[PDB]
């Protein structure tokens, strides 16, 4: 009973002691197999943190073509082949600018204007409707005006077929061309001009619409030779602003019978419904739609006089 | 006979068990615990490794409007803060970048830019110089107005300030809805040459002249040795830090983690780790400085912001 | 951060 | 004389096993003191990488088609650190041992 | 058992020792039992001779040219006697002491 | 176990040092005590032994007077009680005997006598016959007048009532200052041819009446078997007793040491072992019947008397 | 340490143990040792048994004489040599008797009486005096009385020569003799009577001797005829009793002049000294000394008148 | 004393 214990107890701690001892081995081992995990992984970190270095691809930039000239067509004259974005230079411009080339069968067409989704407030200041403003990119899909000073200079350089491509929400596509279009420089605003109606099946909206609601509504619509206005900069030919009416610089006379940069409303026509008052700032083409239709798409663009069909009549 | 070997029994018997038995518990505890910290570590980096098997895109569009500054395309209509191209010098070509239209009057060339770790700058001196990480991120439709990582060219930067000198401004936000700026009337970095050694003046502003008065909390020469003013840009790979110019263990660069106009290390350290959440510890930074996204002269060392940039305005 |  | 010695035999002999179990049960201690203080950096590398990898991923955001994301806290472990350290009782023993 | 065996065998050892002791005791009560009906039977021969002697000596008186006198004494030696016989726990005897 | 050993080792300490150390201890001293007893006897015989090389003797002289009984010298003068001669028979030599002049009326004729055991009663038939023992011994002038112990002939005793019947008077006493007598009004024994057959009558006395009453403390034919009238004379050498006839185991004489008128033994043993002090007990016995100078009548089996004697008178 | 006590008491359980297998031995051949004690002290106890079985010899009766005859004479004439105790059966005796013989020169003298040492109360009655008394032996040295009846018939038988002896404290030895002396029987008392004074250098204090006292001396002294008397039987012839007076037996007349039966009074000569009263009673002889001095030694011894002296008368002429 |  004393030294019985004294005997066991000692088969106890030296057992105990190799269970003590077991646990010591399995610890290192376990330890030992971390410091490894701790590298697999310190290794995994250096390679993500290298991975993950490279920035995001800027697509839209990179589908921006290296070729150039005096305007979309020399850009064709040197090898533009896509519809696309590409940087032009007209002569007396100081900074050549981006801007979207839709190229058909060998023509380069330099897209000035373009309506889409009326995602893009068109209701801008002078200077804002002089250096430009909306977006480009890779399909014409984005809303935007070019600029009216560097369409001055573009046109300036040469004699520039105008073409004009509506598209109504029945998604129909028909147009309007106008040659010798420009623009004079800002010291005479930003006058419209251009020889006559060269052709098309969407109607002369701009020698003039008769709506017969007025005497003059050919003469009161007629937008050849006139300036351009925007909210804050009246020159047109009526008492009050139709270009702060409509809200969007334009070319305004006796206000419009052609108005490409009027507020976007969609769905088929807007109505002058529950009379708020008149006003019919939309885009509309009078010539092939009451003034109470704004088109879904829209499309001013320049195409050198010199080309296409010029011979075959 | 009875004493020693059944009373020593009664403290071989506290290792045993008391002591010695309550400790492999921790010790078997944690080594199991850490194999799933780490378990689900290595999971972590190899399922980014995968979501990684294709680059990140940025397909949005580009405004009409441009100009030589953001300040420029300010003065032209760009009056909502987003990516522009802008073409200060014309033997150049035109460059993507973050123009901010909105604080303290726009027209403000974001140059470098910190929101999110979306992008590394642990950078050595050739890719600081020309530029890294994302100007912007596509907002859902196409425009790029959501600032990401990135810092424009050091030597965009520097032709910048060469052309005609610019005035920077700092905007920096905390974890908790704070937010500090810092504008020098006055900024300038020499040419590659020199290191594109920095010079800065007239300070204001709420966050604290850290670039030419150093962190204040620090006095005598401790508080010198962190005034960024005229000093070289140093990087991962370029020490000019003013630390003891000849030990190459001395490179303010390596450790604080950023290409930076260190001096004897530093005041203000944007561009250095990203931490989240604010607070991060000695114990927690790679060589246990005060790395981070730091502007001592607000949060002290230990606080590494969650928004950051630098801005660039001419006059 | 300062240097010693 | 007879059992007389031959017990004084399992006696001795049982004096010395028992300063003999003594060093084994104080190996483990001086083991133990260590695997204590691996441990203890273990857990702090362990940690270091836990930070540096989620600074890491968080530059993929930046730089991938799809954007992981990565969790970090648990005090769990910043306390059974200080536990398994405290635990340096892993050094009691015995000065009577020695002769 | 490296240990145990050398103990619980010099354990088993003892008895095989002491249980001797019991068998020894045995055999020393089996002679002590006999040596007690010895006595006995020693004790009153030599009285009775005694007094045979007593009274044939006396009869030399008128036999004798010298005549002494045998005295005779204690009977002390009846008390004792009586223990050592008495005083049987010589009987006394276990089992266990066999196998 | 341990105590299991405790147990066992316990129960044999006792034994060894009490019930065998106990028992071997005090039985070394009675086997001790025992032959000192010994020597003591070897010593005291061996004494005996060498004062026995000379023969002892009576010088003592003889008194002149005399006649046939010692009645008839008491007649003649003859007062004092001493060592006489004389000569009942005419045709017989006289012979000496111890005359009793004092007790109950003198005259008396001392036929035996007990006092000390300086004679051996345990004598054959032939011995009892012609007489034997010292009649007197010499009082230290040269006068027979201390009566020693003796056996006048049987032969003698019986032609001395032939010729005339006699009274016999026993006188006997204890070894503490008591005596008592017992006598009979006629005394006579047949021839030897008839085993010398006793025949008394008319007892008186104190002692009780041992011979035709037997020993009164025994009931029924106990008792008769210890009455002596009547019987034969038996001795060492020749049982006449009345004690299974045939059977030689069945002597009274044997066992009981003396020559006497045993009847299935006795009442009365004058004759037997003179045991000094009075008591003695069966144990001491030579064949543990009650020999002895016994009368039962008066101290019982177990007490020899210190004094015993038979007396002859006429009338 | 108990289980290392629990050894050690039982290395020494073991050594007692072994010791009481030793002692136990001692005492079985300390038992045997003495059961052979005990037989030699059994043969010794039946040796001493027979030793001591025969009783002392008394030598006294082993010196008295087988032979025998008339009287001493008779006996000295059947071979009696040495003088001792002899049994003599005279005449009429009717049982022989013990005497003591004195034998001289081949003659038998039959002592009668004899004085030694006043150790022997003389003073005895009639009975006792016809009876005898005192003590015989082997050599006359003690006292006594033969006996008046033995006496008689003794000296009826024949003619005896009386002789006495007396002998004096300065241990003279002078004697008396006297003839035919013999007794008369009880019937006429014991009468002393002989023919004469035959010879001697003692003195004829029998036919009386002359004290000067008075007229009569040698008449109130002269024995011859004279009856015996003793303390309880007065037969002299004086108004009181001799007998009584000097106390003890013998032939009183008017007392006495020759008395050997008187009062045995030791040293020289008793004496009247301090006169508590006359009584001359000791043991004397007038004739060979005043009657106030008591012989030493005494003895009346008897022979046959037929012996004695010597002649040588030639023829003559 | 008697016999059996
Ligand atoms: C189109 O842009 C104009 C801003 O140029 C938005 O109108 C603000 O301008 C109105 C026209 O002058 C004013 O009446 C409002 O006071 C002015 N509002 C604010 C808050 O400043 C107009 O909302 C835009 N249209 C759409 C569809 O967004
Ligand atoms: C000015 C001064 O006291 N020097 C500081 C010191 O306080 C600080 O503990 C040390 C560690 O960062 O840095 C500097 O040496
Ligand atoms: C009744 C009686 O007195 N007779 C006795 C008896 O008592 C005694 O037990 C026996 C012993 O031997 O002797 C006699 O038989
Ligand atoms: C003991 C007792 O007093 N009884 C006695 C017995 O001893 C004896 O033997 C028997 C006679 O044979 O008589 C009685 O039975
Ligand atoms: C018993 C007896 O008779 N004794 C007497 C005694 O009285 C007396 O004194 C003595 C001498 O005279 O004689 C005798
Ligand atoms: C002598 O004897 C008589 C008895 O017969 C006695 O009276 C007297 O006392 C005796 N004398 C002595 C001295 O004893
Ligand atoms: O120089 C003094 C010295 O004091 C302590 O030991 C520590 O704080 C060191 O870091 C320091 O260098
Ligand atoms: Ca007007
Ligand atoms: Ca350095
Ligand atoms: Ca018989
Ligand atoms: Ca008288």
């Amino acid at each position: 009973k004393t030294v019985q214990k004294i005997l066991e107890e000692v088969r106890i701690l030296e057992q105990i002691g190799v269970s003590h001892d077991a646990q010591i081995q399995e610890l290192s081992e376990m330890w030992r197999v971390n410091q490894q995990f701790v590298t697999r992984l310190q290794q995994q970190l250096v390679d993500i943190r290298q991975t993950c270095s490279r920035p995001c691809q800027d697509t839209t930039a990179n589908k921006i073509s290296p070729i150039t000239g005096k305007d979309c067509q020399q850009v064709v004259d040197n090898g533009g082949k896509d519809s696309g974005l590409y940087y032009i230079k007209p002569l007396k411009a100081k900074q050549p600018f981006l801007v979207f080339c839709e190229i058909e069968n060998g023509n380069g067409w330099t897209v000035i204007q373009h309506r889409h989704d009326g995602s893009v407030n068109f209701t801008r200041d002078w200077v804002s409707y002089r250096e430009g403003f909306g977006y480009l990119a890779p399909t014409l899909t984005t809303e935007f005006w070019l600029g009216n000073e560097k369409i001055h200079l573009l046109t300036g350089q040469q004699a520039y077929r105008l073409r004009i491509d509506l598209t109504d929400w029945e998604n129909t596509h028909r147009y309007a061309d106008y040659g010798h279009f420009k623009l004079t420089p800002e010291s005479d605003e930003y006058r419209l001009f251009y020889s006559m109606y060269l052709d098309g099946d969407a109607g002369n909206a701009f020698d003039g619409f008769d709506f017969g609601d007025d005497p003059q509504d050919k003469f009161y619509t007629t937008h050849l030779g006139m300036l351009f206005s925007t909210p804050e900069r009246d020159n047109d030919k009526y008492e009050g602003s139709c270009a702060e009416q409509d809200g969007s610089g334009w070319w305004m006379n006796r206000c419009h019978a052609g108005h490409l940069n009027g507020k976007y409303y969609f769905g088929g026509n807007y109505r002058k419904t529950d009379v708020e008052f008149p006003y019919d700032d939309g885009i509309i083409w009078a010539t092939w739609h009451d003034r109470w239709y704004s088109l879904k798409m829209t499309t001013m663009k320049l195409l050198p006089m010199g080309r296409d069909l010029s011979g075959h009549g | 006979a009875q004493k020693e070997i059944e009373n020593r029994y009664k403290e071989v018997k506290i290792r045993i068990e008391s002591t010695v038995a309550g400790s492999l518990r921790s010790m078997k505890s944690v080594l199991e615990h850490l194999r799933a910290k780490m378990q689900r570590m290595e999971e972590a980096i190899k399922t980014q490794k995968e979501l990684c098997s294709a680059p990140c895109t940025v397909n949005c569009r580009v405004p009409v409007v441009s100009g030589m500054h953001c300040e420029d395309i300010y003065r032209n209509g760009g009056r909502t803060s987003e990516a522009y191209y802008i073409q200060p010098d014309l033997f150049s070509e035109p460059y993507k970048v973050f123009c901010d239209m909105e604080s303290h009057g726009g027209g403000w060339t974001v140059v470098q830019n910190r929101v999110d770790g979306s992008s590394n700058f642990a950078r050595d001196w050739n890719t600081y110089k020309a530029e890294f990480g994302n100007i912007a991120f596509g907002n859902g439709k196409s425009i790029c107005n959501i600032p990401g990582e990135y810092w424009l060219g050091t030597k965009t930067v520097h032709q910048l300030t060469k052309q005609h000198t610019q005035q920077v401004l700092f905007d920096m936000s905390d974890w908790e809805g704070s937010s500090v700026y810092a504008q020098y009337a006055s900024f300038r970095p020499e040419n590659e040459a020199q290191g594109y050694r920095l010079w800065v003046e007239d300070y204001s502003g709420n966050a604290g002249n850290a670039l030419l008065e150093g962190a204040t909390q620090l006095m005598g020469d401790n508080r010198t040795m962190t005034i960024h003013n005229g000093m070289q840009f140093s990087t991962f790979d370029r020490d000019n830090d003013n630390w003891n110019p000849g030990d190459p263990t001395k490179h303010c660069s390596r450790e604080d983690a950023g290409g930076w106009w260190y001096n004897r290390c530093h005041a203000a350290n944007p561009n250095g780790r990203y931490y989240w959440g604010g607070i991060y510890t000695k114990e927690q930074a790679d060589y246990g400085t005060d790395d981070g996204v730091v502007w001592m002269n607000w949060k002290g060392s230990w606080y590494s912001m969650r928004q950051m940039a630098m801005k660039l305005r001419p006059k | 951060g300062h240097r010693p | 004389n007879e059992l007389e010695v031959r017990y004084s035999e399992v006696l001795r002999e049982l004096e010395r096993r028992i300063i003999h179990l003594q060093r084994r049960i104080n190996m483990q201690l001086q083991q133990l003191t260590l695997l204590q203080h691996n441990i203890k950096t273990q857990v702090s590398q362990i940690l270091r990488v836990e930070v540096d990898i989620d600074v890491a991923l968080r530059a993929c955001k930046g730089s991938c088609a799809r954007y992981l994301e990565y969790r970090l806290d648990k005090e769990k472990n910043l306390q059974l650190e200080k536990a398994a350290s405290y635990i340096a009782n892993l050094k009691f023993e015995r000065f009577e041992e020695v002769v």
